[PDB]
RNA sequence: GCCCUUCGGGGCAUUUGGUCAAUUUGAAACGAUACAGAGAAGAUUAGCAUGGCCCCUGCACUAAGGAUGACACGCUACUCAAAGAGACGCUA
């Protein structure tokens, strides 16, 4: 038998942290809101719905300074650089668009995608884009070229997330065929091959401090240590469809569930703090409850979801929350939990 | 090294390798071949 | 970047040029294109532009020079070597499934994966245990030259299945000059047809009816020239114990 | 036999080596496996073990890869490392 | 030399194993050298034919008690006639009322 | 030649046509079988895996057919592969006991066993591990896979299959710990006021 | 070496001793006339049927090969491979000891090339 | 059907006429095993 | 050949060329001819896709066509049982 450990500090004590609330609820999109990017200086957000539109939002306010058009399918993708004036679209119609920012135009297509795309990150450091979709393969494009430098394959499924980091394993990209592969991008070769999920994975996050990630499927959260991706910890209690997955500077790990389900997780115990359910636009469905799509801000203060009732959903840790009114409910249980 | 039959030791050479001149107006030589996938790589146990 | 060449098919000249075409040839067995490399040989000012004729990985493959397509340890065609040592041949040898192989283990035939030695000796021990009413002694009659000076044919008969026309050839061109010689080992049988008549009377008459070549006995007679066709297998066998019974 | 002397005493049977080891002593040609007539000849994979000493099966599942892939090929993948036995500093800093 | 027999003190024969590739063959890397006998490897493929042969007999089975008309026929083709059995199988306890309708020739 | 290179044409034109169906893969290894071409069945069948790694149902039938054709070493190597890909699936592992209890061969049932018990399964296992070893005798051997699956499987209901085994093999002081070592665990370990 | 005339079908088989020399022939006979005005038909032969043939070609390979090998190895080696001379095995019986006697070194160790092997080399 | 019908007569009067069906855009089935995927070594020998 | 010269001698210039010219036996493509005859559960039909060891025309390998270009329409045991009676009989 593998021997556990005894010491009672396997499980860290979870942080407090206050609960979120409902701010605001924008209205106008024509579809399910999909795409979502915060521009590097947290002045406006960038929205892509299933009305193939890219509305650009003042967070602030939560008011429609643009809306761009251009793509003829749903928007899945948008991601504005830190380093150019850039804004980067994909979409369900095959097409990866570079809009140039100082003239509000598409400026550059990355082409090569065989079905619809669903994924595109930024690299941190290099001038490279990654585009993953329903032809099995991420695509990693070079920005000045518009060349397909990479052809990750080995997934048998939709390629439905991916991250980009700064160190290796630099491609990370979660797959419908229930597995995770991590990449090294110099070579395009898999460093490794996580099966654990039983189901189609479909949220990735990275800390913004730590050298982990976490990738999401239905009913399961699983939390791993980079380079080697050894197993660090289960996220456990959210039956639902997990669609996204957010961070924050903070340790806030959100889980958004297709059902319409919400949980706020403490990043470092896996200690569920939040359990919500978010509430439909009038005119919808039961069926249209559900976060499709979710990111923080640059500060970490407002959570932007998403929704499949074509809505954009804000939300706010409460400040008149202490550890008192909330307290933590997580006691140190001694379980073998059947892994 | 020694080769077919013989043990003899040759002498060592010196070789000079020069890229040919090619016709600046000649087309691609042969055709693209449209060969199956292979297998991919082992895959990896199920750790469900 | 270097091919691997053999010495005998390298030039005399210890300092090679040697030229270099990346794709410049399809190779010979695999049928993709590979970087050829070529030279000019010792026949200096004409002749033959030697080149590598197979690709590195065919070559690696089949264990052979990329110019002469020779065994690179016996010096011995490649078939040659397959049948005599009964080696496996590793790699289809089909259409497609070329290409598939040479696509999915390029990187472990480079390593020497997917030395006979020892079946060389077998080979060697296999062939040193190698296992490959009679009629009157010939009378007088056989060797003397007949009245007819039109018959010009030397029958022989026992001509065994190891013993090659150009033996019989040059075993009969010392008696003169041979217009045709027809062996027919399938019916061991055998007509020389002279030019000269002295020549097939000088035959007969320093033969004897009788004769050796290479261990083989044989009996020799005068003969009309008749074709040899499709004939019994007992008739075959008489004859072949009368060519025995040639030396009693 | 013990060893302050062997002597005298010949090997004639395969077990005569104990488990086995030719015995210096006796010079004569001995073989603690028999004859070696024909090669090896087998196809079968170089059988390893581990640590604690059992049978390593993860020969298998690498089978075909690189040394530097990353393979979970057993139920210690399936702990958390916080819990997983040798396990005390986890340095999780980029 | 891998067990070892010792007469002990009580008078009785006990083996101790220095290692552990007496119990299970793990640690004992002549796994591989087992050979099972022919009873065995007969036995064993005599129960997978078994298996084969039972496998047989109930598609046998049940393609002869498919083959049988009883009921009232509304198919036209053997395909047919298993897609309606299915929606039998699941529409009966939703349609049982409408087949009532049916067969009454009157009300809903 | 001519029916077989007709049939493989189309057995190869069926298995590109849709090469995710597995009655396609199944049909041409089992012709091929039948020709007792097994190297060519076996690179069918390794195609097909190719295709469907993780099938169950294509490994069961591939690790059946070359049992069927007494290649014994063969299959042995493919259950080894088999519950290497899918040490989840106890279908897999209780053919790869079943095969190698049939065969003779008890010590590599055992390891077997033992491996599948490293791997930490459902109450089944352990159950049918403690049935192979009081077959045969061996009763203490089962005291220590009682330990191990008390371990694993800390329920009373282990506690008590382990106190009526210890009845029915052993002495009554060995049951008095049981109870003894089941009562202290499950005090100290769900409390002292969780006990069944 | 051989010419076997099919008669009656007009077709012969003819096996020169050099394969320069066939390939002359078949370039040098081809669309030619024998006798009267023909055009003959000389093309490359397939493998004769015949197992006595076969089993010859088969012979003449191995010789061909174990020509090559004997060129490729000593004399007094290839002399203990085959064994057929008695001096031989006896030579090859005394010498394959090096001390140690009941040895019969392997093949491997005796008949083994190198600057480091354990023999005469070469 | 009536194609082996007839080869069979022709096989039987004497002339054994040879039989292609070797079209253009072919692969040959019978030369070698198609895209041979040899099974993977494990712990026993199988050489047997 | 020429140049230099302390007539001893020395200097300048330095290895081309994957091509047999030679059409039967180192590999072109049809058409005519005969034959069959354009998909969607009655008949007649506009289409757009999907999959790749099927292509053709095209600059288009980010058009549009080739009958919606053709092709697909097949074939079908195996992760595989449990009952409660009765019973030629087995058997405790
Ligand atoms: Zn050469």
């Amino acid at each position: 038998l593998v021997r556990r450990s005894e010491s009672l500090l396997a499980q860290p004590r979870p942080d407090w942290h206050p609960p979120w609330k409902l701010m605001r609820v924008i209205s106008g999109h024509l579809g399910w809101v999909r795409a979502l990017a915060v521009e590097p200086n947290n002045q406006w957000f960038a929205s892509g719905a299933g009305d193939r539109t890219i509305k650009i939002w003042d967070l602030a306010s939560g008011q429609l300074r643009l809306t761009l058009t251009g793509h003829i399918s749903t928007v899945r993708g948008l991601a504005v650089s830190p380093r150019h004036p850039y804004m980067f679209s994909c979409g369900e119609d095959k097409m990866v668009k570079c809009w140039d920012l100082e003239t509000n135009k598409v400026i550059r297509h990355y082409h090569g995608h065989l079905s619809g795309v669903y994924t595109l990150k930024l690299h941190p450091t290099l001038d490279v884009l990654v585009t993953g979709g329903r032809d099995g393969v991420a695509r990693v494009w070079d920005m000045r070229t518009r060349s397909n430098v990479h052809v990750l394959s080995g997934h048998t499924g939709t390629v439905a997330d991916l991250v980009c980091q700064e160190a290796d394993p630099q491609v990370i990209t979660g797959s419908l065929d229930s597995t995770v592969r991590m990449w090294d991008l110099a070579a395009g070769k898999t460093m490794g091959v996580l099966t654990h999920h039983k189901k189609g994975v479909r949220a990735l996050v990275t800390h913004p401090t730590e050298f982990t990630f976490a990738t999401a499927s239905t009913g399961s959260i699983k939390q791993w240590k980079c380079p080697e991706g050894a197993f660090m910890q289960n996220f456990e209690g959210h039956n639902a469809i997990i669609n996204t997955l957010a961070v924050n500077d903070q340790n806030v790990l959100f889980s958004g569930g297709d059902n319409g389900s919400m949980s706020f997780w403490d990043w470092k115990s896996g200690y569920r703090f939040q359990s919500l359910d978010t509430t439909a636009q009038p005119g919808s469905l039961d069926a249209e409850l559900g976060i499709m799509s979710s990111t923080f801000d640059m500060s970490g203060a407002r959570l932007i979801t998403g929704e499949a009732d074509k809505t954009i959903k804000i939300w706010k840790e409460d400040t008149t929350a202490t550890p008192e009114t909330h307290p933590i409910e997580w006691k140190p249980s001694l379980v073998r939990r059947k892994y | 090294s020694a080769q077919m039959g013989n043990n003899t030791k040759k002498q060592e050479r010196i070789i000079k390798i020069v890229e040919r001149q090619r016709d600046p107006m000649e087309p691609p030589k042969f055709k693209h071949k449209k060969i199956p996938r292979g297998p991919p790589s082992p895959p990896p146990p199920v750790m469900h | 970047d270097f091919p691997s060449v053999c010495e005998n098919c390298l030039p005399e000249n210890p300092y090679v040029k040697m030229l270099k075409e990346d794709y410049g040839a399809e190779c010979k067995l695999c049928t993709r294109p590979f970087t050829v490399f070529s030279w000019a040989g010792d026949g200096r000012a004409h002749g033959r532009k030697k080149r590598t004729n197979i690709c590195l990985t065919c070559a690696r493959l089949k264990n052979a020079c990329q110019c002469c397509i020779m065994d690179l340890q016996f010096g011995l065609p490649i078939v040659i070597r397959d049948k005599a040592l009964e080696l496996i041949a590793p790699g289809p040898q089909s259409e497609i499934n070329r290409e598939y192989f040479a696509q999915n283990n390029e990187r472990a035939i480079e390593e020497g994966r997917a030395k006979t030695d020892e079946k060389a000796r077998e080979l060697l021990r296999r062939l040193a245990n190698s296992k490959p009413a009679a009629l009157p002694p010939p009378g007088p009659k056989d060797w003397l030259p007949p009245a007819d000076k039109s018959i010009m044919s030397l029958f022989i008969t026992g001509i065994e299945d190891d013993l090659p026309e150009w033996k019989i050839r040059d075993f009969f061109k010392q008696y003169g000059k041979i217009k045709s010689l027809v062996v027919s080992h399938m019916t061991h049988c055998a007509f020389v047809n002279y030019e000269t008549r002295e020549g097939a009377e000088k035959a007969a008459t320093e033969l004897k009816g009788r004769a050796v070549i290479a261990g083989c006995p044989l009996r020799i007679r005068w003969s009309i020239p008749r074709p040899i066709g499709t004939m019994n297998k007992e008739e075959r066998a008489e004859m072949l114990r009368d060519g025995r019974s040639a030396f009693p | 036999p013990p060893y302050p002397n062997r002597a005298g005493w010949r090997p004639r049977a395969p077990e005569d080596f104990g488990d086995g080891g030719a015995f210096p002593e006796i010079p004569v040609a001995q073989y603690p496996w028999g004859k070696n007539d024909s090669s090896s000849k087998s196809n079968a994979l170089v059988v390893q073990v581990d640590s604690e000493g059992k049978v390593d099966y993860t020969a298998i599942a690498r089978q075909g890869h690189s040394s530097d892939r990353i393979i979970h090929a057993s139920f210690k993948d399936l702990i958390p490392l916080r819990q997983r036995a040798e396990a005390g500093q986890i340095d999780l800093s980029r | 030399g891998t067990l070892d027999i010792i007469e002990t003190e009580d008078g009785e024969m006990i083996a101790v194993d220095k290692d552990g590739t007496f119990f299970s063959t793990a640690n004992a890397t002549d796994f591989a050298q087992h050979k099972p006998d022919k009873a065995a490897v007969d036995r064993l493929v005599a129960d997978l034919r078994k298996a084969e042969e039972a496998s047989l007999k109930r598609r046998r089975e049940k393609l002869a008690k498919s083959g049988e008309e009883h009921g009232d026929v509304t198919y036209i083709n053997e395909k047919n006639k298993q897609f309606n059995a299915k929606l039998a199988r699941f529409y009966n306890k939703y349609t049982a009322e409408i087949r009532d309708s049916f067969e009454r020739g009157t009300m809903v | 030649k001519e029916y077989q290179g007709r049939k493989r044409r189309e057995f190869e034109d069926y298995i590109r046509r849709n090469r995710l169906r597995l009655q396609n893969w199944f049909q041409y290894a089992q012709w091929e079988l039948e020709q007792k071409e097994f190297a060519r069945a076996r690179s069918i069948f390794e195609r097909a895996l190719d295709v469907h790694p993780n099938n169950t149902q294509l490994w069961i039938r591939y690790i059946e057919a070359e049992l069927k054709n007494r290649n014994i070493n063969h299959a042995r190597n493919l259950l080894d592969r088999a519950v290497t890909r899918l040490p989840r699936v106890s279908k897999l592992w209780y053919k790869y006991v079943y095969v190698m209890e049939m065969l003779g061969d008890i010590p590599g049932t055992r390891q077997v066993f033992d491996r599948w018990m490293k791997w930490e399964p459902d109450e089944d296992a352990w159950n049918a591990y403690i049935k192979l070893e009081k077959r045969y005798g061996e009763y203490e051997r089962a005291r220590q896979i009682f330990a191990a699956y008390t371990q694993v499987h800390p329920e009373p209901r282990t506690w008590l299959k382990w106190a009526k085994f210890e009845e029915e093999f052993g002495t009554a002081d060995m049951v008095r710990d049981v109870f003894q070592s089941a009562i202290q665990y499950i005090a100290e370990t769900l409390g002292d006021d969780a006990v069944d | 070496e051989r010419i076997r005339v099919l008669n009656n079908r007009g077709v012969a088989f003819i096996t020169y001793t050099n394969e320069a020399n066939a390939q002359f022939a078949k370039e040098a006979m081809a669309h030619q006339s024998l006798d009267h005005n023909e055009i003959l038909n000389v093309r490359w032969a397939t493998a004769d049927p015949n197992p006595l043939a076969q089993k010859r070609e088969q012979r003449r390979i191995e010789e061909q090969a174990a020509e090559a090998i004997r060129r490729a190895l000593p004399a007094e080696f290839v002399a203990e491979i085959e064994g057929k001379d008695p001096e031989a095995r006896k030579r090859r019986k005394l010498e394959s000891s090096y001390g140690l006697e009941g040895y019969e070194a392997p093949d491997a160790v005796h008949f083994a090339r190198g600057p480091n092997a354990v023999n005469p080399r070469g | 059907l009536a194609a082996l019908q007839k080869r069979r007569e022709l096989k039987t009067a004497g002339i054994n006429i040879k039989i292609t069906t070797r079209k253009k855009g072919q692969m040959d089935y019978n030369a070698d095993i198609p895209f041979e995927k040899k099974p993977a070594p494990g712990f026993y020998d199988t050489t047997e």
